């Protein structure tokens, strides 16, 4: 349904382009910035040379009473840290013009959707959300943005494919959009903010739920392992693990060695910035670094074999285990990685809910990576009853990790 | 109009760039500001800090028994294995500051 577009954004050979029919010109500011993992991720920062302009032709200028239209994009909002991003609403996608048109906004822990007509009436759906919470589906994470808009009937928000808001906009007369759209940080009164923002797209239709899911889907790049941000997992990039069955515990190693174990441990402990956020540390525990075995540009991929280093003392180990150990459960140790020899390591990643599949060298499965408690001590295993359980399609507990790295729109200490 | 509040702005005593470990007892501290200073293994008896600042400090292995943090600032400040609960914390704020294995 990506063919509707009547403007899709993407980068390309060291350009941002219009890949509709209409071509739109696309001017960028000087301090305009794209990741060099997924060029497609486009940061901007709180100055007035951070700007993309987008110059739509004027068959596609919206000027209508009745016209329906949507847009969707990928956005990545650092957290809010102090009390100056409180009641401070600063547009970051406008199409406003002689005080009518549309645009996104953000506020303290809001996305926020307005449409205003040429007698300046106003509706506004919204999509808000806590930084008052442990661990957070939105802060600083890759999220799906799709507003739809029917003139006659409703202004809806979703996130993630999911509805949130909507509102009747019948009441809204003649709406006279810009024929500019301005990607910009624009009365934002915090100096570090900034965001980032993928595949933006608009349509000259309401996206019915099945669309959007189906956007949803397409553009989440199913077999590309993705971190905790949802930025591509990377090779050699250090990552704090979280255990999705019990997310408020992280990972310790007792001892190195063969009769050492890695294990689950908590609580977790907490940041806060006093009325403005109090979630979970996630830079806690012992880090894993993913060795390359196995498409040679450091992007982790579905079915990719790898090793997986621990990171003890600030020094790396091996993930390890003996696939001879009475039991399915196969209890891992963090080894010294001269001294591996012929133990099972080789991992098989997983893009769809067991992550971490343990072999050896033979190519036999070991099993899924998750835990055992063996006298209330939550020890790291590979267990083939995951596996199994996979097949049958019935429940498991503790093969589902998520990989964080440090990262500045979450503001920890180190 | 014309008679205004009479506010000393007086500027806190700093001190930085510094471990502690003495077990230091029965003090008051006021108008203090303590950047990057480390409160390694401390066992506070009867201390408290009024009207003080902390930045970028870290309180590590740290006991404290008539206690307090009366208006006292804390920013980008780590409490690891402390026993500081809330109520040793009177009218504080704490920007960017993280707790860890609290007892």
């Amino acid at each position: 349904i990506v063919n509707t577009s009547i403007l899709s954004i993407v980068y390309k050979k060291d350009d941002l382009i219009d890949l509709s029919r209409y071509g739109a010109k696309i001017n960028i500011g000087d301090r305009v910035y794209y990741d060099s993992i997924d060029k497609n991720q486009i940061k901007l920062i709180n100055l007035e040379s951070s700007t993309i302009e987008v110059i739509l032709k004027n068959a596609i200028v919206y000027n209508s009473m009745y016209e329906n239209f949507s847009t969707s994009f990928w956005i990545k909002i650092p957290k809010y840290f102090s009390k100056i991003n409180l009641n401070n609403e600063y547009t970051i996608i406008n199409c406003i013009e002689n005080n009518s048109g549309w645009k996104v906004s953000l506020n303290y822990g809001e996305i926020i959707w307005t449409l205003q007509d040429n007698k300046q009436n106003i509706q506004r759906v919204v999509f808000k959300y806590s930084q008052m919470v442990n661990i957070s589906d939105y802060i600083n994470r890759w999220i799906f943005v799709t507003i739809t808009n029917n003139r006659l009937t409703k202004s809806k928000i979703y996130i993630n494919g999911r509805l949130i808001d909507q509102k009747p906009i019948s009441n809204l007369g003649n709406i006279h959009a810009s024929n500019k759209i301005m990607f910009k940080l624009d009365g934002c009164r915090d100096p570090r903010r900034y965001i980032m923002i993928k595949y933006f797209n608009l349509f000259d239709k309401e996206l019915n739920e099945k669309e959007i899911k189906d956007l949803y889907d397409s553009q989440s790049n199913s077999g590309i392992l993705k971190d905790f941000w949802g930025n591509y997992l990377q090779y050699d990039k250090p990552y704090y693990m979280l255990n999705l069955f019990d997310p408020n515990k992280y990972v310790d190693v007792n001892n190195i060695g063969i009769r050492g174990y890695m294990y689950l441990k908590g609580p977790r402990g907490s940041v806060v910035t006093t009325n403005i956020y109090l979630n979970s540390t996630l830079y806690e525990g012992t880090k894993f670094i993913i060795k390359k075995y196995a498409n040679e540009d450091n992007i982790v991929r579905n079915n990719d074999r790898v090793y997986i280093n621990v990171v003890v003392k600030n020094k790396e180990y091996r993930l390890a285990t003996n696939a001879s150990q009475a039991g399915v459960e196969k209890i891992l140790s963090a080894l010294e990685i001269p001294d591996v020899g012929n133990l099972s390591q080789v991992v098989v990643m997983k893009s769809n809910k067991c992550k971490m599949n343990l072999q050896d060298n033979n190519g036999n499965d070991i099993g899924f990576i998750g835990f055992h408690l063996y006298d209330n001590i939550a020890k790291l295993v590979a267990s083939n009853w995951y596996n199994r359980q996979v097949g049958k399609a019935s429940r498991t507990f503790g093969c589902s990790w998520e990989f964080i790295p440090v990262d500045d729109g979450w503001g920890e200490s180190s | 109009d014309e008679y205004a509040l009479l506010t000393r702005n007086v500027e806190r005593d700093k001190y930085a760039n510094f471990t502690i470990n003495f077990t230091m007892e029965n003090q008051i501290h006021t108008g203090m500001e303590y950047d990057n200073g480390r409160f390694i293994g401390v066992k506070f008896k009867s201390v408290t800090f009024k009207d003080s600042v902390f930045k970028s400090c870290t309180f590590e292995d740290v006991t404290s028994v008539n206690t307090y943090f009366k208006n006292c600032t804390f920013i980008d400040t780590v409490f690891d294995n402390t026993d500081f609960e809330p109520y040793k914390f009177i009218d504080s704020e704490f920007k960017n500051c993280s707790f860890f294995h609290n007892k």
